[PDB]
């Protein structure tokens, strides 16, 4: 009755080996998801032209062929990417001074809010460094949500003893 | 300009097709002397 | 075709228009047709609720001047031509005549553009502005570009060319000078040379690539049969002249600054900003001395005096001359 | 023959707001001739448009423009191509590709011919795959200009182009005869602003989800400089936190409401606008507010907000210029920072050398590049730029730095931006006799100076207003400060007195006056 | 000539077939069963890029280069362009 979209995405930046990847596995089993697709960021990168892009594009044809069998009726899908901010950059202004992988920033530009809208994904992003993503990719359509992990105080340190203990 | 042509290896032509196939249509020829005597 | 069926006004003339585009590709005057039919059909289609068209007033649909008109200031562009945006943008408070030097150099600049255009001995002659800061000397020859009347106009600038490197800004020289060639007239102006060579007076330091390729571009003469005019601003002369750079000039000008109280009175009462009572206080303060500044630190002293009070602004600009002075 | 325009069309139901007048020039320009009685038409003999290019900041309402414009017209469903999606790598396939696109036009205007019916084409993103020419992009373009206009003719394709950098984009492609009608999408100013609102918040008011205490207006006027994105990711955050707290709370439906205060709460702390006033930045270079502990202060406070004042109003010069400047240690930073937000400008930035270690020349020029090309792109801006010697990498051995730094510096200090806006730069140093020898105040339009502490009184208040000394001991101070003057900045002050403070609590009085002496130097 | 023979093992693409012609070539032409009743002649503009193993004697000795006529040379091509 309201017509309020859902968010399309979220970030979570923090130091290594702190609990970034059980978190993102919970999220997805908590809401009843089928099997997340989990993808490494620097795996994706290729030396060949117009391999990239196909990478990327493969992991979409679930979500689209699924919304379109079942329409507004399908379930949900969840998407996991790993050092995403090794294949997110600022894109370069001056002519004849642009980067060596643009064209996958923009395949994944397109891809998350193209023309055709899917109302049956959730992506999830994990880095370290998150002062060097696009500005792009951060407007209030794609990842609007930022969580920062740090590293556990007495309390955390007590109950991570706990739960491996028990 | 990373970019490379191919070259083609047919395989249409199996030498073991003509084995089975000419043994197999060898078998219907008393089943059909059979059949037109006995339909005389 | 548009004329065959009696959809053509009677008060379009076609010769005004010809002589009016400068230097217009073929795709351009379609694109000017087209832009300017489509305008006078859409004045009988409002796009508001369900669409509908008013068949009615069909029988008097005609093209007027008006029409042509507006899709050549508005729609269409040209690109070996001349805009008037330029020309906006750098002679943005205009030009007043506060003194005599301004005529001498107007006349001294249409003297030199007649040359360039009755004379086929020389088809290639430059000259150089010089004088020091806050002078304003780019006004000056944008104003005597715009006055040359020649259908190819152009202005290379250091302000398109940040964070360049040096092979960026002489391939770029070379694009814009290989461009002019393609005219039977071109006027082409250089702005402060003195920081398209990244000058510092440390070291001293500057880029020897782009000063060669400018040295070497100036006597280049252009394909027989065309002419060119090249004009250049400077405010450091003697450097130039140490690089030895004054040979391939042809000559020089000088803008002045204000010097005398009559002068300075006089570009007061034409720019139009105190009134009388303030006048005769300002007046009998600087008769009886000398000033020396230039029109454009004139006008941001004017500007930063009159946001003082109704009963300040006149002490506040006389404390402010007094403090930036003359130093000559 | 059914018109081009379905029946069933109405503008009020395509949801866009603020945009007008470049909708009613894409329909003057592209679809008029498209819906005139078609043998009025013939007579003229006038062929239609055969491209659109629409380009803008981030988030403004361009894709969405595209998608209304593909919906409406009563043609076959348009292709789509998301991206570079056509490349690849056997040497003879992105033609291929490229060319599988027009089949279907060419097959049906042979056909038919002149009742053929329309066809759209929409790129995303094409700056990726058309670049200025001069084996990997070269032979795609040359592909793509021939079958938009070549030996062949058509009269039945539409392509819409889009792109965020239309300065990359070929030459040869925007001309006569291709993509011509070129567009820009900009920030909306205030009635855009109401009137997306009033679209965003439609539906709910239909069945009375909205309180009574919440007024549009006062949501409009406050938020500046938002685009549309903004506004529709505050509403849906302002309803979600409303959702969040019923629920929470405690069936209990039928009693949800949207109050002022989720709105108030969702902009406060939810969306932060990207062409926008950020608090974070005078948090941290303010970080023990400001002391009124002599005139100077007071003097530059009123200094700056004439200079704004001069800035805001005035119309013969849209460009101003300062320059702060004194020893070590005054305080420039924070009076910077201070002048800057009692501007009430809706656009501040800030340009350190602390965001850019260990970068190399061309990545300072193409930030400082950046920040200043964004700061043109507002009705008003203000840039603050400290630490220039850092910037330019001075050291007195040599003389050392960067020419390439100095001069863009020198260059962006005269650009003026376009017409009918203004701009204000501000800027610190600590060395002023170096930067007049590289020639460089003779750029900016006034100077200010911020004095140090020169008298024993100024240094009492200054202890008084601290609140750290009780009256004996500043009597005992007092005695032996008062018979001389004292030269001293008050970060260092500052750093003396916590010194100090770590001794025993008898003889604090000691090693603090000692400290005093030793860092006093020669007026 | 130049376009199907090139030094062996130098082409970055599918090099595969263009060694394999050339090692034909040098094979038939001069290999273990001799013949006396072919001739070969051959054209190009880039002499130095021919496999050097090709020029040897016995499989291509006469070379000839053909430069711009002198002027006795024009005197004699326009005299036999108009008869
Ligand atoms: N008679 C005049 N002569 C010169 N400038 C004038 C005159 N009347 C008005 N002006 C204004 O003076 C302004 C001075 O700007 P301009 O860029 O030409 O200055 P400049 O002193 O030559 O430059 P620079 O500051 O780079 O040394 C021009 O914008 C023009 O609007
Ligand atoms: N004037 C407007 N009225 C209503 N919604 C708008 C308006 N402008 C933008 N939007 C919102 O924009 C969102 C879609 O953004 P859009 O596709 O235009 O982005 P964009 O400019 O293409 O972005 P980017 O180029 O960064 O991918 C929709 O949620 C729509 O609500
Ligand atoms: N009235 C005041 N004026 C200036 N600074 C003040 C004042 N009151 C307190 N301060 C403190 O002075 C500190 C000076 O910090 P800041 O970085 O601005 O110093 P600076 O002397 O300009 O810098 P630098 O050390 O780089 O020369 C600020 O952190 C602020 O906390
Ligand atoms: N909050 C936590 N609770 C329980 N185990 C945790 C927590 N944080 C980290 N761990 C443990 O740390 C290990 C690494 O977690 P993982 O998410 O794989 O790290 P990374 O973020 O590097 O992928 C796992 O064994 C996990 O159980």
């Amino acid at each position: 009755q309201m017509g309020c979209k859902h968010v399309k995405g979220i970030l979570l930046y923090g130091p290594p080996g702190c609990g970034k990847t059980l978190l993102a596995r919970q999220i997805g089993k908590m809401l009843n998801a089928r099997e997340p697709k989990v993808v490494n960021g620097p795996e994706i990168l290729n030396k060949y032209v117009g391999e990239s892009e196909a990478n990327i594009r493969k992991l979409f044809a679930d979500a689209e062929e699924e919304q379109r069998r079942l329409g507004a009726n399908s379930g949900l899908h969840i998407i996991i990417f790993d050092e995403i901010d090794a294949i997110c950059k600022q894109r370069g202004s001056m002519a004849g001074s642009t980067g060596v992988h643009d064209t996958v920033v923009n395949q994944l530009l397109s891809k998350i809010d193209g023309v055709e809208q899917l109302n049956n994904i959730l992506v999830i992003g994990m880095t370290n460094r998150p002062d060097l993503i696009d500005e792009a990719l951060l407007r209030p359509g794609r990842l609007e949500v930022k969580m920062e992990i740090g590293l556990p105080d007495e309390k955390g340190r007590l109950q991570i003893l706990h739960i491996h203990t028990a | 300009a990373i970019f490379a042509s191919g070259i083609i290896m047919d395989s249409s032509i199996s030498k073991q097709a003509l084995s089975e196939i000419e043994t197999r249509h060898s078998e219907i020829i008393k089943l059909e002397n059979s059949i037109r005597e006995l339909h005389d | 075709r548009m004329r065959g069926h009696q959809l053509l006004s009677a008060d379009v003339d076609i010769k005004e228009l010809a002589v009016e585009t400068k230097n217009f590709s073929g795709a351009e005057l379609e694109g000017l047709v087209r832009a300017a039919q489509s305008t006078a059909m859409n004045r009988h289609i409002k796009a508001s609720t369900k669409v509908e068209v008013d068949m009615e007033k069909a029988e008097s649909l005609q093209v007027t001047r008006g029409d042509f008109l507006a899709s050549l200031e508005n729609d269409i562009k040209p690109a070996f031509g001349t805009n008037q945006e330029d020309y906006a943008s750098y002679i943005m408070n205009g030009i007043i005549k506060w003194g005599d030097p301004v005529t001498r150099v107007l006349d001294d600049g249409e003297l030199l553009v007649q040359q360039t255009k009755n004379s086929d001995r020389t088809p290639l002659v430059s000259v150089l502005l010089e004088g020091p800061p806050h002078s304003g000397k780019t006004a000056l020859a944008a104003k005597i570009a715009e006055e040359s009347n020649f259908p190819f106009i152009k202005i290379c600038s250091p302000d398109k060319m940040i964070g360049f490197s040096e092979t960026a800004k002489c391939q770029a020289m070379k694009k814009i000078f290989d461009d002019a060639y393609k005219s039977q007239l071109s006027c082409v102006v250089v702005d402060d040379i003195e920081r398209l060579l990244d000058y510092v007076p440390i070291g001293p330091r500057f880029s020897n690539l782009v000063l060669q390729a400018l040295l070497v571009l100036l006597k280049k003469a252009p394909p027989q049969g065309r002419k060119l005019l090249i004009i250049g601003t400077t405010s450091r002369k003697d450097v130039l002249q140490e690089m030895e750079m004054l040979n391939a000039f042809s000559t020089t000008i000088h803008v002045p600054n204000i010097a005398t109280g009559e002068q300075l009175l006089e570009a007061l009462e034409l720019l139009g900003n105190f009134k009388d009572k303030e006048r005769t206080t300002i007046a009998q303060q600087v008769k009886g001395k000398k000033v020396w500044i230039g029109i454009k630190k004139l006008l941001m002293l004017i500007e930063m005096s009159l946001q003082m009070d109704p009963e300040y602004r006149v002490r506040k600009f006389l404390a402010l001359l007094r403090e930036e002075g003359a130093s000559p | 023959r059914q018109s081009i325009i379905n029946p069933d069309w109405n503008f009020e139901k395509m949801g866009i707001g603020g945009l007008d007048k470049e909708f009613s020039d894409i329909f003057r320009r592209a679809f008029a001739s498209r819906v005139f009685p078609p043998e009025i038409v013939e007579q003229m003999g006038c062929k239609h448009v055969k491209g659109i290019l629409l380009y803008g900041p981030p988030g403004c309402g361009k894709t969405l423009l595209a998608r209304q414009i593909g919906k409406m017209l009563n043609a076959r469903e348009p292709k789509v191509v998301n991206g570079p999606e056509i490349l690849n790598k056997y040497v003879g396939e992105s033609e291929a590709n490229i060319r599988k696109l027009f089949a279907d036009a060419e097959e049906e205007q042979r056909r038919l011919g002149a009742n053929s019916g329309l066809h759209i084409i929409i790129f995303d993103e094409i700056d990726a795959i058309c670049k200025q020419r001069g084996g990997v992009h070269d032979t795609v373009v040359n592909q793509l200009l021939s079958k938009i206009d070549g030996v062949e003719q058509l009269n039945n394709i539409l392509v819409i182009g889009m792109t965020n950098r239309p300065d990359l984009i070929d030459e040869a492609l925007l001309r006569p005869g291709r993509l011509e009608v070129k567009m820009e999408i900009g920030l909306p100013d205030e009635k855009g602003r109401l009137q997306i609102l009033h679209i965003h918040t439609a539906r709910m008011r239909g069945h009375q989800l909205l309180s009574a205490d919440v007024d549009i207006k006062e949501l409009a006027v406050e938020t500046k400089n938002f685009s549309g994105a903004e506004l529709e990711g505050l509403v849906r955050a302002a309803q979600s936190t409303a959702m969040n707290r019923h629920i929470k709370a405690s069936e209990k439906a039928e009693s949800l409401q949207v109050t002022r205060g989720d709105f108030l709460a969702s902009l406060e702390n939810d969306i932060k606008p990207a062409f926008g006033t950020n608090q974070e930045d005078y948090a941290s270079y303010i970080m023990n507010g400001i002391i009124k502990w002599g005139d100077p202060v007071t003097r530059v406070l009123d200094d700056g907000e004439l200079l704004v004042q001069q800035t805001k109003n005035s119309d013969r010069t849209p460009l101003v210029s300062v320059l702060l400047e004194g020893p070590p240690h005054s305080g420039k930073t924070a009076l910077a920072a201070k002048i800057a937000e009692e501007s009430n400008f809706p656009f501040i930035k800030i340009c350190s050398p602390d965001k850019m270690i260990g970068f190399s020349e061309t990545a300072k020029c193409q930030a400082m590049k950046k920040i200043f090309d964004d700061a043109y792109k507002s009705q008003l801006s203000c840039v603050v730029v400290d630490d220039i010697e850092r910037l330019l990498d001075y050291v007195p051995i040599g003389p050392r730095f960067s020419n390439l730094v100095l001069q863009a510096l020198l260059v962006l200090l005269k650009k003026a931006p376009p017409q009918g806006r203004k701009l204000l730069i501000i800027g610190t140093t600590s060395r002023k006799d170096v930067l007049q020898e590289m020639e460089m105040l003779n750029a900016f339009s006034t100077t200010i100076h911020v004095p140090n502490i020169a008298t024993g009184e100024q240094l009492l208040e200054a202890l008084e207003l601290l609140g750290n000394f009780k009256d004996k001991e500043r009597t005992t101070i007092a005695q032996q400060v008062k018979g001389k003057k004292v030269w001293i900045g008050i970060k260092k002050l500052l750093m003396l007195i916590e010194m100090s403070l770590q001794m025993d609590p008898e003889y604090r009085v000691r090693k603090f006056l000692a400290l005093l002496r030793e860092e006093g130097a020669s007026p």
